[PDB]
């Protein structure tokens, strides 16, 4: 009711940028971010990597910015603000991020069945080099 | 005894009730409600004082109960149809208490005069019902100056009148003055859909303006499609601006409703321009629409999604929402397809074949 | 408090039958409703998805097609008290599964291809040495 | 006593005499010049006498020196303005000695059945005259019927030539006639904006209604740009029918003209639809327009170039062609093409290995 975040569930390709928004009052202090991966049910304190992660705080608006993502970023995020006049913790509804990969259903099936065929063939080459040298060198 | 001036007004005759051979007519310039007695009702025909037919009657004492004892007089100028249609200025010059009252005159039937302008009639849309439960109906009369003697009534199919109307329109720069005559109405009456009509009257025309409006029936209902097209790749190279196109296609009936959510709050209502339906070529009875939106190129390079909403009474839950940023594409499998394994096979077989040549060549030697 | 306990997203394929739980805090005598909303700071009103099902207050959707996206929110209120709105679990209709090549991962497949290259070369060297270099003696 | 009826008439007030809150004026039921004393006066607003707002006078004598000295009376009905504009009939039924003396009256005495009609024409439109290079103009004339010597005389700046039109119709269902008056003119005169009046001559009233109409000197010039858009991927995933769209922006002034083209032959006009210009949101009035065109998708998945053209004053050759067909992808990314690029290289080294140990087992095996 008081703290408001958006969007809710993002699905970006590996490589691009995302942005997240947090709207509440410019009255009692600043906002601190969190981080929480799938395993816990207790969050942590977020690191801000120099360059790769950024943050701004405009008039009635503040924003986490993240460039250059990869698979170790599957987080569920939180902007958090405890009151400075009543001392009450207020906390939003988070966001989620899940980072996709390049290929499609066409090339994935072809390379899977293809390279399965390749490893079948070269394992048959191990069959040739496990039958021929022992039988031949043992005469 | 106060010097009360009268109301000088030539009660003009109609053009049909004429008697005599040649056909004659009276001019009654009845100015009453004046004290004291002194008045000079001098008939001027085109500025020239009339002597023929001037019947200046007795200045009778109005024995009024309040105020001073005022007076009344009823002058009479007998003219002809050769005088009434003679196109002369029959000025009822009243020199009441030394105050000359040149009553301007006319010598025909006077329509007003030759001009008729414009009027609109906006039906209430479907999306202006399920928002506010406030089923208005208006009719904008416009393109005039805000004067008095306007009246915007409303007649049903029965010809009876309905409710009045406030907030009549205001001062406008380019003589683009107007008015908004609204009246409330029930909903199932509008759904039954008979011809509601508004009429207007000014001191501009002798003509009513029978603007008719209703709801047509009989049309079918069809779900629409939505697609969303990312911008023109040539247009990025010009380094100025982008476009986006919403597109709805193949629905029934008209009256669709769109707007744009980005960042969480909707846009201003002037960054984006919609369109009106026009009939489909292929299907016999459907329509389409457009929606355009422009932002710069620093904006569209940096994430910053956009979303389209539609609104239509036949879509099965009234609202859908499609969204295209830049790359929301890229099918399943978050993690795998790897990075380590591929570069690994690259390096291992490029070293391994160079470590196969010197094995094969000595086999070609011995 | 409990207003975040429901997970953020959920994976459901086509035609499946769903599950939704809303772990309330009050004492079991409330009214349980489900509602479906839009993006945020919405201007169009939501609509009543459905009442409760069981004393668990579960919500079950059958016959999932590709038009069943959208944020689902539980609203529960007991009497003339305050009403509770959750944060809601997002849904994406994700059918198409690959025919699974479960007996390896492909990150594990091609490293087996490389080590098989090493073992096949080192296995491939020495009998060609032993034959013609044990032949002339 | 000479039993004499009064001169029964009703004299109407002027139209601009309604004042007060609400704006009101009055009436006169002149029943004057009557003897004997007995008379009855009654108004009728549409078959009903209105009670209030009535000032009926008394039976009072007139200034007469000889003859039977008659009497005068005058009823005065205070009326409202919107009621008087509302075309209500007002009858003051006088009953002098019980004799019905009516005067049906209102304020609507316009009617004009006459001959002087509106006479105009469309200007030579930039869409039409581009096709034939044949700038002409057609004098639109109704509110006139078939008389003799119905003349369409396009006078010039100071009264010059006109081709006499042919191919006349029949009369309209509302008895007027389409004087279909055309004339071809020079090519740069309207481009220089000359004054062309459709001076007419008719049998009943030969009044030439002139039209000092020229090219509207004004709006400046901008080349439109043409950005053809390819269809949508979900739409072909439906694999029913697609929608190419040719889109123009920013031209000045309005009245642009498009038509599709493929293989040189034109398409049917019932296929493709366009729209009128709309005002532009951001800039001043540099308008935009669009055009949608269905296909068969089985037609679309083959080739078939499909070009668009355009027609503006700003364009020097007045024709530009653009086309994109089925495969104009345009730089998806670089690490994707590097990705399957690199995997293609690894597959290449694999099959080169299998050929290599084909050779090294071939030489030893072929002893």
């Amino acid at each position: 009711s008081r703290i408001w975040q958006s969007p809710r569930f993002i699905a970006r390709k590996r490589g691009f940028t995302v942005k997240m928004h947090c709207y509440m009052n410019s009255a009692s202090g600043n906002v601190s971010w969190l981080w929480k991966q799938e395993m816990d049910e207790n969050p942590q304190q977020l690191k801000l990597e120099k360059g790769r992660m950024e943050e701004s705080q405009n008039e009635s608006l503040a924003t986490l910015t993240i460039q250059g993502i990869r698979f170790e970023d599957n987080g569920i995020y939180f902007c958090q603000q405890k009151c400075n006049n009543t001392s009450e913790v207020y906390q939003g509804c988070g966001t989620e991020l899940r980072v996709m990969g390049f290929s499609t259903l066409a090339q994935l099936k072809q390379r899977n069945t293809l390279k399965d065929g390749i490893i079948m063939i070269q394992t048959l080459l191990i069959i040739l080099f496990i039958i021929v040298p022992i039988f031949l060198l043992l005469d | 005894i106060a010097e009360l001036p009268p109301k000088v007004s030539v009660f003009v005759p109609p053009r049909d009730g004429f008697f005599g051979n040649p056909r004659k007519s009276k001019l009654i310039c009845q100015a009453t409600g004046f004290s004291p007695r002194q008045i000079q009702v001098s008939w001027l025909r085109e500025g020239k004082q009339v002597g023929s037919g001037v019947t200046t009657d007795q200045v009778q004492a109005e024995a009024k109960e309040s105020g001073p004892t005022t007076y009344k007089v009823t002058s009479t100028l007998t003219i002809k149809e050769s005088d009434w249609l003679g196109q002369s200025m029959f000025t009822c010059r009243v020199d009441h208490r030394g105050l000359t009252f040149q009553q301007n005159a006319s010598s025909m039937c006077v329509p007003d005069q030759d001009t008729a302008i414009r009027v609109f009639a906006i039906p209430p849309s479907f999306a202006s019902i399920f928002l506010t439960k406030s089923t208005k109906l208006t009719c904008l009369v416009t393109d005039l100056t805000t004067y008095d003697s306007v009246t915007i009534s409303w007649t049903r199919q029965n010809g009876e009148a309905v409710k009045t109307h406030t907030n009549i329109s205001e001062s406008h720069p380019n003589a683009t003055f107007s008015a908004v005559g609204e009246a409330s109405i029930c909903e199932d009456d509008w759904n039954s859909g008979e011809r509601f009509t508004c009429t207007v009257t000014h001191t501009d025309l002798p003509s009513p303006l029978k603007q008719t409006i209703s709801r047509p029936k009989g049309v079918a209902l069809h779900r629409p499609d939505v697609y969303l097209l990312p911008p023109a790749r040539e247009q990025l190279n010009l380094r100025e601006s982008a476009t986006i196109t919403c597109l709805v296609t193949g629905f029934s009936p008209a009256d669709v409703f769109v707007q744009w959510m980005q960042r969480g709050q909707p846009l201003s209502p002037e960054k984006y321009v919609t369109s009106a339906p026009m009939p489909e070529p292929q299907a016999p009875g459907r329509y389409f629409a457009h929606s355009i939106l422009t932002v710069s190129e620093e904006e569209w390079n940096t994430g910053e999604t956009y979303t389209c909403v539609v609104a239509h009474e036949a879509l099965p839950n009234r609202v859908t929402e499609r969204t295209v940023d830049k790359s929301t594409e890229g099918e399943v499998s978050a993690d795998e397809e790897g990075f380590e394994n591929l570069w690994a096979t690259a390096s291992t077989f490029i070293v391994l074949f160079l470590l196969s040549l010197f094995y094969s060549t000595t086999v070609t030697l011995f | 408090l409990w207003m975040h306990k429901v997970p953020a997203s959920l994976m459901v394929s086509l035609g499946e039958d769903a599950h939704f739980q809303c772990p309330h805090n009050s004492s079991n005598n409330a009214n349980v409703t489900w509602w479906r909303v839009l993006h945020g700071n919405y201007t169009w009103p939501p609509e009543f998805l459905g009442p409760g099902e069981d004393p668990n207050g579960t919500l079950i959707i059958q016959n999932v097609n590709k038009s069943h996206g959208g944020i689902y929110v539980c609203r529960v209120q007991e009497g003339n008290e305050s009403y509770q709105q959750s944060c809601g679990t997002y849904l994406r209709v994700r059918q198409p599964p690959p025919r699974p090549f479960l007996d390896m991962g492909e990150g594990t497949k091609n490293r087996i291809i490389t080590a098989e290259g090493i073992i096949l070369l080192f296995c491939a060297v020495v009998p060609g040495t032993l034959l013609l270099f044990r032949k002339r003696w």
